[PDB]
């Protein structure tokens, strides 16, 4: 009775086997009432459910899946792992998703509070403006296909450029990017509307 | 006659207890001859913590004492019950167990032998072998493969330099399980006849003390400076005018100095036929 | 998608195939959700609720989350955790039960 | 009468250890003629960290001053039972003492 439970959890939220019948194939999933001493535990349960029903399913029985995290910062690292025999949540996803086509992408503004663990597993790095210096001190230690005269100017970046390297470019480049259209909305709501009434 | 023991702090029978100990701490009572299971080690444990002193001059199990072994019990419960733990280690027992006192060394030196090889003389029915660990977790790889090469320098001292058979290891991702006493191979193995290679992206993790243990080195291209810097570090043989080329190295392209090369050279290195079977992964196949 | 300030929704309006999901209740009892149909293109305001049943976490993630530190915490929190399916209940009290009643 | 010393933390005959270890310490009592083996190091130290007072006109074996004396008998047995280390140091004792400290 215990396997089920989370057997068709995990089902809901991930997807189904290689050759059964999925509804969907984008879902969005919106976490806006949720406080925040909660959502490091409901998280790390999620992503490891995800890793062990994924060993369970083998090669043959996987489907190629990308998955997207937004400010993971916040639920990564666990606050009560001041030892490092405590943290088994994020090196398994990772390794499980290398092995079983499960890529990651890794969204964040503070990677000095990202395991230096975490951020060394990746392949290419897109890096918009930095401006505290421990959190360029955080990626001159462990990027691999770089060089200094590219981490040089991403200070002074405008808005809207970025820079890129890793194995998918020949060389470095600095890059102006397009504008997505439709866009995402706005998270925020301004005094001054409100006050005018 | 017999006594059971109980993993929880139940006070059933708890007057006879402290002479059934005081017997075992004396070596009195009778011996098996068969492996027990693994997680028979957290009964035993909670035992020896959890027995008190009586005021009726008889015996107690304080609970007051319990908290004192918990964590142990906690985790050695946690580890015997995980799945991907026990795919690879066997925690089953039922095996032989016979008497004089030696029925660790036994057991420790029969892996040895299927590992690594026979002792000279013997028969071994194999000249290439090689372990395959696509099945191993990162959370247990050091722990096993720690183990698995201290096992092999005890087994190799105890045959002394008379006995031993020339072996070649080749290790890699070394910098995962080769990171005071947890050294004693590589620095005591040029005597008994084992010499290693070493593969690894990130120098700059492994002891000081190891990487300087080598005659000859091979370097591809290499970007961060703080490999740069344990290379310059540790070197013994060799210039620093060639040291500026490793940062610029197309592929397949090396840089070698050392003992077996009178002047240091790069190289362009040949391709092998056939080649390893590593083949990168494919999303757009599937999707299409 | 793990979505947390609510803003990805917008950004896919015309693609087929897309679902939008909401953790949580819903303010009002009387609200009801609205499908779509295999093969139509995405419009916004279909979205659903839900909600994480206890049962899926699993005996680890329970006494992870309970997190014993006392003496004789542990065994009986283990003893109670592996005998949940010989419970019954009926509405205000739990209660033990043989087969002949 | 004699006193067996034992390594442990355990609860037998620890209401008298005070006068015994006290009058050690004040050398009011028998000298041996043999050299003890390397390990009995670590009793000693087990049992000089490990007494303390009790309540009621007694001594305790109270584990919370055993913690602050932990690593050094764990060291001290740890470096007897190596099978390199006891190749080269001979330490099974049995010899010759001769009294005035020297």
């Amino acid at each position: 009775h215990w396997d089920k439970a989370m057997s068709d959890e995990v089902d809901y939220f991930f997807g189904k086997e290689k050759g059964q019948e999925n509804d969907w194939n984008v879902h969005i999933v919106n976490m806006k009432n949720l406080a925040q001493d909660h959502a490091p535990m409901l998280l790390s349960a999620l992503l490891e459910m995800f890793a062990e029903i994924l060993f369970r399913r083998g090669q043959e029985r996987s489907y190629p899946t990308v998955l997207l995290l937004e400010e993971a910062h916040h639920y990564l690292r666990d606050p009560y792992a001041e030892i490092d025999s405590q943290i088994k949540a994020y090196e398994r996803l990772a390794k499980e998703g290398r092995k079983f086509k499960c890529s990651l992408i890794v969204s964040t503004q503070r990677p000095s509070e990202l395991s230096p663990t975490v951020l060394a597993m990746c392949s290419n790095w897109f890096s918009l403006r930095l401006t505290n210096e421990r959190d360029l001190q955080a990626l001159r230690y462990a990027m691999e296909s770089g060089n200094e005269q590219i981490l040089k100017q991403i200070s002074g970046l405008p808005r809207g450029d970025a820079v890129a390297f890793g194995s998918a470019f020949n060389l470095p480049v600095r890059i102006s990017i397009n504008q997505a259209r439709p866009g995402p909305k706005s998270s925020d709501a301004v005094f001054s509307e409100e006050w005018a009434n | 006659e017999t006594f059971l023991l109980y993993d929880d702090c139940r006070d059933t029978n708890q007057s006879k207890l402290a002479e059934w100990l005081d017997l075992l701490r004396r070596r009195r009572l009778k011996r098996t001859n068969v492996w027990p299971p693994f997680k028979s080690l957290a009964t035993l444990v909670a035992e020896f913590g959890c027995v008190a002193a009586d005021r009726s001059n008889g015996s107690k199990r304080d609970a007051f004492g319990f908290s004192n072994v918990l964590p142990l019990v906690k985790i050695i419960q946690q580890l015997a019950e995980d799945i991907r733990f026990k795919s690879i280690v066997n925690l089953n027992g039922g095996g032989e167990l016979a008497d004089g006192g030696t029925h660790w060394d036994k057991a420790m030196s029969d892996e040895v032998d299927y590992f690594f090889g026979k002792e000279k003389g013997q028969e071994n029915d194999w000249n290439v072998h090689i372990v395959n660990m696509k099945n191993l977790a990162q959370d247990h790889a050091p722990m096993l493969l720690s183990a698995l090469l201290e096992m092999f320098a005890e087994i190799l001292f105890r045959r002394g330099q008379e006995r031993s058979y020339p072996t070649v290891l080749l290790l890699e991702e070394a910098h995962h399980y080769l990171r005071k006493a947890y050294e004693r191979l590589a620095k005591e193995g040029r005597k008994f006849k084992c010499s290693l290679i070493v593969s690894t992206q990130r120098p700059s993790e492994l002891s000081p003390t190891v990487l300087a243990m080598c005659s000859n080195w091979f370097s591809l291209r290499l970007t961060n400076e703080r490999d740069l810097q344990a290379l310059r570090y540790a070197m013994e043989s060799g210039n620093e005018q060639i040291l500026k080329q490793i940062s610029g190295l197309p592929r397949g392209d090396a840089v070698a100095f050392g003992s077996a090369f009178n002047l240091p050279v790069r190289i362009s290195i040949n391709q092998a036929r056939p080649g390893p079977k590593s083949s990168d992964a494919v999303f757009s196949e599937e999707w299409a | 998608i793990f979505d947390i300030n609510g803003e990805y929704a917008q950004a896919f309006t015309g693609i087929p195939n897309v679902k939008h999901t909401i953790l949580g209740e819903s303010p009002n009892v009387d609200s009801l959700e609205k499908k779509q149909q295999k093969g139509e293109l995405y419009s916004e305001e279909y979205y659903c609720y839900k909600k994480i049943p206890y049962q899926a976490l699993g005996f680890a993630g329970l006494i992870k989350l309970l997190r014993p530190s006392d003496k004789t915490q542990l065994p009986a929190l283990r003893n109670a955790l592996s005998a949940i399916n010989r419970t019954h209940f009926k509405s205000r009290n739990i209660y033990l039960e043989k087969d002949d009643g």
